[PDB]
């Protein structure tokens, strides 16, 4: 069928089958052995009830064989690392089968309300509450961070609301980025969790499961859903239980450590206890690169008043396993001139492969390293820092210097993305850079498309963050008792949208006092009196505000309004609730799964109920897997380009700027300009080899034998294709995850197009813009292809015929001074200029001309530019126009002279 | 054209500033590196 | 129109 | 191009010109002004705030 | 003059401390890729 | 420059564009031509004339 | 009843299809694959009875560079390593070497330590009497006859390190003497003294505002270099800032003869963080 | 528009 | 107890009041 | 305050359409094609129906339009005089009192 | 009225000059050092794919 290796993927993400704790359905990991063991409805169910039993299970599957190596043993090592994530899938499925449902029948955690006025009754009844009066068990080790907190056990998933905390000053923004980096600390130990039991280097006290939890977001509630841990033998605190014995070994020692800090910094010696728990922490500490105990149990960030619950790491009896919670804490925060921050946090690709002196842990926690990282790479930039405060500091220091250095100029000279809403929170993310400090970097970009695409950004997000004060207000207020709440949900998304972008006075205005405030308060950087809202008016912005909202519009949002030959897109400027999406079509089934099951539960046993909102869904697949780890590291030894030589990096630091890092990335090395078709019309001009850049490596051993008696395809393109094949199935079978699996598709199809491959490139393509959703501009790249498959294989009509359509669909969502646009022309020029058409490559190229002076590089020219303006000398040339041949090849000459960035070879 | 004679061959001076308005601890600091690169371990102070 | 907008603003 | 940090010298561009351009943006409660000012030459002035 | 030559100062030895910066970065860079350079095999016809 | 070339395209788009001289003896000292070639003529406060 | 796997070979096409690797990958496309797993995964991944000898004393070595100095808040580490009694090593590491470590200042040793081991039943009985200020290095044993030892203690003293051998008795030229010193300065800590805290002068005489740094932890560091931000906000302008380089500071104010009455406030501060006392408002010295 | 009003 | 705004006890705070940066913009607070 | 969209239209300058009877009767007749046809009863009462005040016809015989036929209905004398003058309707107004 | 600059001591004032010019020249000797490595590797040859001769 040949389409079978990438089909078979996405149709699996199509289906997903909904599973209770109980249902066990499959033949192959714990449906196969646990099926029919733990029975149950949800009414005996409630404690343990599977779920944390069979991810536990099926983590200890893939750590017992791993360990047994051979050909045939590590095929199965393969096997079971999928069903792990298809296990960590089944959890997703109910997650969002659980919250979703929660907001509806319990709208804002408390029942009342509006909805269901009339024992609980329905699949509400099925919801259990627990309070400190309820189920004390579930208190003690689920205790909500802040008051306002809801904690709901259904099943054997705990679903903890967030909704701030009134009375601390907490509000249910902060709270919010609180629970963010929470997760974001576990999904940090997962990965050294996992590598730990991995390798075999280092009853077992400390045992270390999977941490795992989902950040499930259906129209700003937060619902954070975590497995149950067995309670019915009530967890020991390892932490007081490690340091209670320490304090009958060595008491004077555990005491002296409390007038320091607290007596959980005596935990630096629990080797004096057990040899296999003091190495444990070792591992984790190295890996996660923090001072002494890896997590932080004794110092906290937040102030004490807050009463906020630090890091504990309860084990049971019942599979004597100890979890991960409330690792907020965990990740070391940024300081900005010596005020704390502790709702913010580095990244994990900052702390872990960039600053690779170790991070201490919050900042009331003592410094504690003799002298011993006196040189290393970035040398602690000078100033010898003396406490925990310092060393932050030259920490933040060093995340502004990469931000504005590395980070910069790698967009600047295309290489990632930063282009559509979503691969601009990527990109930021998994360079290692916080996506608050996207202000820095709008001051820094000099090119327009990627100004225009970090001013969208940060609108977009700050719309989104007027939208969260909004929903504070309308739970401040009890109206979700008056009014219904559903369409007090929507009636609040069709306010807000025609607020921010609409032709009347009142959104002008809005802008003036409130949403650029909002910019300059969270991102940094004074915008008021300069981004007038007729910059950015296109609805690029719509549909960047359309994703970080979490909230749908059909497809008759864009109309088109022809007139001989174009489409000429337009949207509507009222909006309306009817607008908003209701989710029937195959095209946006695949945003909010199983609509029909969600339907049929909250409905009648309980059409303008469900429309809008669908959960984003945040799972904490482990980042050191072999799938995941096979594909990135593939991806970091094979570059795309590395540039014709290394006197040109030379001359780029004379009268110049530093050197990029670009970090290992294994998706969203995406678009045109790296690998398309106009990658040979950039390799051309550079002085470098399109395809797998240096070489085109054929063999593994460079044979003089085998050339002088010679006098499928690359190694990179197979080992790179089966990579990420198996990476884009692991992510299907995850699920929950909708725009970066298209991200993965597009990606994936990218390459495929480069070595040629052309048949596979074109049914990738057409998958991806007949049944994934348009949240992106994923339906833009999935035509994105077809110009260029068919531009490989002649195919001169279906050209024609694809350009009309994506032109007006790139001046509408893009505006008049696109990236996508400009590469776009220089490509059909590239083709007119094969196939010797000579003249109709001077109209295209010409609009490379005037558009790439000025959405990229406006300091001096572009490798688009240089290969546009030969493109005009080379044709007026064999068009005997040849006094207008001298301007255009003279005007190259003069404007790449003094410009770096471009080789010797432009020049 | 043109033979390569030696005194066609391109030489190199440097900004330096005149060691007699220079303090004497700042001359010492100079001429002590002016005497290292005869000596041949001007490889950075870091690594 | 517009001024409409600032006199409205004033008042309720 | 005076000499050191055109301090001490009083030509006529220090005479007529002088003009630093200066703005303050005072928020609508706050008892904080915020004042902002830059000038093209070096030198050496007084300041009347 | 002292004063404005002192203020001058620490300026200067902040540029300069940017572009020590910006050297150690293409030093390490420059040491560390000269070790992968594929050396080139070269073959006689007859 | 092209880097004066896309400043002067983003101010004056809309605009309209006319062809002048002026007389670089009668322009003041600093306006010297090296000056020009790096910020493009800078107006004076009390504006020049065209 | 009797199904089982007869429907669940039938669930496995329908909602339950699980594309798995033999699935998705070709036959030789997967030797491929799997092959290059080997070098992208994991990559850290009764005859008789003889004798039985024990550590002496005198011949265990003690080098270490914690022992000769320390680092402020810091590891201090040194290497005892156990040393049979005629010369050869004990490469076995069955030996336990608490330290006790004793900074030089009835008079204060430990008063609940000593009711704690009276009996400290005789075969292992305590011999070090507990200071004021004992702090207890760790004792990690590495399995080959190296223990390394990890210590604390903050005073500006002559501290005196003691070694015990299963806490009998002592070990190499015990006690070792290290020169503990203050530290890293901070802010907070430090102290400012003299009349700037307080009244001024009239008439713009002058007035002194010496600040003595401080480290983390107590003790005055006198050691020169580092930098104060010292803000003038008021009417006040700080004249100098001159490091004496034995720890102690030198900052002037004046306010001007005709300026007496504004406000005036000294907000001497280090990176970020202020110091013992600032915001300072001194007052009008003279009457009126 | 009669298709969609009775649709 | 607002009332009137005494022009004396108005305080001048900031890093750039001392000192200055030809053609970059140079805060301070009031 | 049933057409309140429309008294606020009254207010604003517009746009005219720089097109012939023909090019007029073409652009938004073609433009209901395919609103038509991407379905929804939201676009019905908006835009399906009030863009059919077009005929295509210069010549009106005056038994309609008659100035009595102003009588049988009394929306397309609002549409008329209210600047539709014979050539959107989705912002609602809070119905409080 | 007395200017603070002109009222402080000549002493600390030209002596936190000549202890900053002297890090003037540190670090400007710095800079000479490291584009003599840099000119080193560039001129040098090294940044070439050396040349085998198989048959």
């Amino acid at each position: 069928r040949a389409t079978h290796w990438w089909r078979a993927a996405l149709e699996s993400f199509f289906s997903m089958s909904l599973l209770s704790s109980y249902e066990l359905v499959g033949t192959k990991g714990a449906a196969g052995v646990l099926r029919g063991e733990l029975p149950g409805p949800n009414s005996v169910s409630l404690l343990s009830s599977n779920w944390h039993d069979r991810l536990q299970w099926s983590f200890r599957q893939v750590v017992e064989e791993a360990r047994r190596l051979g050909i045939v043993a590590r095929e199965k090592w393969a096997d079971k690392e999928l069903l792990l994530c298809k296990e960590i899938g089944y959890f997703t499925a109910a997650a969002r089968a659980a919250a979703v449902v929660l907001s509806h029948t319990h709208p804002a955690g408390d029942f009342d309300a509006a909805s269901n006025q009339e024992a609980k009754p329905g699949v509400a009844g099925c919801f259990v509450e627990v309070k400190p009066d309820n189920l004390p068990a579930v208190w003690r080790v689920y205790r909500p961070k802040f008051e306002d907190d809801k904690v709901f056990v259904f099943d054997s998933l705990v679903l903890t609301v967030v909704h701030g905390s009134r009375r601390h000053g907490v509000s249910t923004r902060s709270a919010r980025k609180v629970y963010a980096n929470d997760y974001k600390g576990r999904q940090a130990a997962a990965s050294v969790i996992y590598q730990m039991n991995l390798t075999a280097d280092l009853f077992g006290r400390t045992d270390y499961a999977l941490p795992v939890c989902t950040l499930v977001d259906y129209a700003g509630q937060r619902i954070m859903v975590e497995p149950l841990m067995p309670i019915e033998p009530e967890p020991v605190n390892v932490e007081k239980e490690l340091v209670e014995i320490l304090k009958k070994e060595m008491p004077f020692y555990v005491q002296q450590c409390k007038a320091r800090g607290s007596e959980y910094l005596a935990l630096d010696a629990v080797d004096k206890v057990d040899r296999k728990v003091d190495r444990k922490m070792r591992f984790i500490s190295k890996s996660l690169n923090i001072f002494g105990c890896p997590f932080p149990f004794g110092h906290s960030d937040f102030d004490s008043k807050c009463r906020i619950p630090r890091a504990h790491l309860w084990r049971s009896r019942v599979d004597q396993l100890c979890v991960l919670r409330n690792l907020q804490e965990l990740l070391p925060p940024a300081v900005i001139k010596g005020k704390v921050h502790p709702t913010h946090r580095m990244r994990e690709r900052f702390v872990q492969q960039i600053f690779d002196i170790p991070l201490p842990s919050t900042a009331a926690a003592p410094w504690t390293a003799p002298k011993a990282e006196n040189t290393i790479s970035k040398f602690l930039q000078t100033t010898r820092p003396g406490s925990g405060l310092e060393l932050l500091e030259v920490a933040h220091d060093a995340l502004v210097e990469c931000v504005q250095d590395d980070l910069v100029p790698t967009i600047e000279a295309l290489h990632v993305n930063f282009l559509d809403s979503s691969d601009v929170s990527h990109a930021l993310h998994e360079q290692g850079v916080n996506i608050k400090s996207l202000g820095l970097m709008y001051n820094r970009f000099a090119g327009a498309v990627f100004r225009d695409a970090s001013l969208r950004e940060m609108l977009a997000r700050a719309a989104k963050h007027l939208f969260l004060k909004q929903m504070e207000v309308l739970v401040r207020k009890k109206a979700y008792r008056k009014v219904l709440w559903v369409e007090l949900l929507q009636t609040t998304i069709v306010a807000l949208f025609n607020i921010v972008l609409g032709t009347t006075e009142e959104t002008r205005s809005f802008w003036q006092e409130q949403l650029l405030p909002e910019v300059a308060e969270i991102f940094g950087v004074d915008l008021v009196g300069t981004v007038t809202p007729r910059s950015v008016c296109h609805p690029s912005l719509f549909k960047a505000m359309e994703f970080h909202l979490g909230v749908k519009f059909e497809a008759t949002v864009f109309q088109k309004t022809q007139t001989g030959e174009n489409e000429s897109l337009f949207l509507q400027l009222p909006f309306t609730p009817a607008d908003l999406s209701h989710f029937t079509s195959i095209r946006d089934v695949a945003l909010f799964p199983h609509i029909d099951f969600i339907r049929n539960l909250v409905t009648n046993n309980t059409l303008r109920t469900f429309c809008g909102f669908f959960p984003q869904v945040k799972t904490v697949v482990p980042a050191s897997l072999g799938i995941i780890r096979t594909a990135q590291e593939q991806a970091e030894r094979f570059p795309v380009t590395r540039d014709i030589s290394l006197d040109v990096k030379i001359d780029q630091m004379k009268a110049g700027l530093t050197l990029t890092r670009r970090l290992p990335m294994v998706y969203g090395t995406a678009g045109m300009a790296s690998h398309g078709l106009n990658g040979a019309i950039r390799a051309s001009v550079l002085g470098v080899a399109y395809p797998c850049h240096p070489h085109c490596v054929m063999s593994l051993k460079r044979s003089p034998t085998l050339t002088t008696e010679a006098a499928e395809r690359c190694l990179i393109f197979e080992g790179f294709r089966i990579s990420l094949a198996l990476f884009l199935t692991l992510h299907t079978m995850v699920a929950s995850d909708i725009v970066k699996i298209g991200k993965i598709v597009t990606q994936l199809a990218y390459v495929l197009l480069q070595h040629g491959d052309t048949r596979q490139a074109i049914a990738a393509a057409e998958y991806i813009h007949t049944r994934l959703p348009d949240i992106g501009f994923l339906h833009g790249d999935a035509k994105l292809l077809q110009l260029q498959c068919r531009a490989k294989t002649s195919k001169l009509h279906s050209m024609v015929q694809m350009y009309k359509e994506l032109v007006p669909d790139f001046l509408f969502f893009e505006g008049p001074l696109s990236l996508r646009l400009m590469l776009m022309e220089l490509l059909i020029a590239a083709v007119a200029f094969q196939h010797k058409q000579y003249a109709a490559a001077i109209p295209p190229g010409l609009k490379v001309y005037h558009a790439s002076a000025l959405t990229v590089n406006p300091n001096g020219c572009h490798w688009t530019g240089v290969a546009a303006l030969r493109l005009i000398g080379k044709s007026l040339m064999e068009l005997r126009r040849f006094s207008e041949a001298i301007m255009v090849l003279e005007d190259a000459v003069r404007g790449g002279r003094k410009d770096p960035s471009l080789p010797f070879f432009v020049t | 054209p043109i033979a390569s004679a030696v005194e066609y061959i391109p030489t190199s001076a440097e900004a330096a500033t005149d060691p007699n308005a220079l303090p004497p601890q700042t001359r010492e600091i100079v001429a002590r590196a002016r005497e290292a690169e005869e000596r041949g371990e001007n490889l950075p102070t870091l690594m | 129109d517009s001024a409409l907008r600032r006199r409205d603003y004033v008042a309720v | 191009l005076i000499g050191g940090g055109r301090v001490g010298v009083i030509t006529k561009t220090e005479l007529t010109s002088l003009t630093p351009e200066w703005a303050v943006e005072k928020t609508e409660g706050d008892c904080v002004y915020r004042v902002k000012y830059r000038h093209t030459r070096p030198g050496f002035v007084l300041m009347h705030v | 003059q002292s004063q404005s030559d002192l203020l001058e100062a620490q300026k200067m030895v902040e540029e300069q401390r940017l572009e020590i910066q910006r050297l150690y970065k293409v030093i390490e860079s420059l040491n560390r890729e000269k070790s992968l350079v594929p050396p080139v095999v070269l073959a006689p016809a007859n | 420059t092209p880097h004066l070339v896309s400043a002067f395209e983003r101010r004056t788009q809309g605009r309209l564009l006319t062809y002048s001289f002026v007389d670089t003896a009668s322009l003041d000292e600093d306006n010297s031509l090296q000056d020009i070639a790096r910020r493009g003529l800078k107006i004076p406060m009390t504006g020049m004339r065209f | 009843e009797a199904q089982r796997d007869r429907e669940a070979e039938l669930e496995n096409l329908s909602r339950a299809k699980f594309p798995l690797v033999s699935d998705v990958f070709s036959p030789e496309d997967k030797a491929a694959y799997l092959g290059m797993l080997n070098a992208y995964g994991n990559p850290g991944g009764r005859p008789a009875q003889d004798l039985n000898t024990e550590a002496a004393a005198s011949l265990c070595r003690v080098f270490g560079p914690g022992l000769e100095h320390a680092e402020a808040g810091r590891l201090a580490t040194f290497t005892i390593q156990a040393v049979n009694s005629d010369g050869t090593f004990m490469r076995s590491g069955d030996a336990s070497f608490t330290v006790y470590v004793d900074p030089v200042k009835e008079e204060d040793y430990d008063s609940d330590a000593e009711r704690l081991n009276q009996y400290r039943p005789p075969a292992s009985r305590a011999t070090h009497r507990r200071r004021k200020d004992t702090l207890d290095g760790y004792v990690y044993n590495h399995g080959d006859g190296t223990y390394t030892v990890h210590y604390y203690c903050t005073r500006a003293a002559r501290h005196s390190i003691y070694v015990y051998l299963n806490d009998q008795i002592l070990v190499g030229d015990s006690p070792y003497r290290v020169n503990v010193t203050p530290g890293s300065t901070d802010g907070e800590n430090c102290e400012a003294y003299g009349d700037g805290t307080t009244f001024f002068a009239l008439g713009g005489d002058f007035s002194e505002i010496v600040i003595q740094a401080k480290d983390a932890h107590g003790n005055k560091v006198k050691t020169g270099g580092d930098k104060f931000t010292v803000a003038a906000s008021g009417a006040a302008k700080i004249v100098e800032i001159t490091d004496m380089k034995d720890g102690t500071y030198w900052v002037k104010y004046y306010i001007p003869p005709g300026a007496e009455r504004h406000f005036v406030e000294i907000s001497i501060s280090y990176h970020g963080r202020p110091i013992k006392g600032s915001p300072f408002r001194p007052r009008p010295g003279g009457p009126l | 528009v009669d298709g969609i009003e009775r649709g | 107890g607002a009332g009137p705004v005494d022009a004396q006890m108005c305080v001048a705070e900031g890093a750039n009041l001392t000192v200055g940066h030809v053609g970059e913009w140079n805060m301070f607070e009031v | 305050f049933v057409h309140a969209r429309d008294f606020e239209l009254a207010i604003r300058h517009q746009q005219v359409s720089q097109q012939s009877h023909e090019g007029r009767v073409c652009t938004e007749l073609l433009q209901v094609v395919k609103t038509a046809e991407t379905g929804n009863a939201s676009h019905l009462a908006g835009l399906q129906r009030l863009s059919r005040g077009a005929v295509i016809s210069t010549y009106l015989d005056p038994l309609v339009h008659s100035p009595i036929v102003n009588m049988y209905a009394p929306d397309e004398v609002l549409m008329n005089f209210l600047l539709g003058h014979t050539p959107e309707t989705g912002e609602p107004s809070i119905a409080g009192p | 009225q007395e200017l603070r600059v002109s009222r402080m001591s000549l002493m600390q004032s030209q002596s936190d000059l000549l202890e900053a010019q002297k890090m003037v020249e540190e670090q400007r000797l710095e800079i000479q050092r490291l584009y003599k490595v840099i000119e080193s590797l560039n001129r040098e040859k090294s940044l070439v794919p050396p040349v085998v001769l198989a048959p």
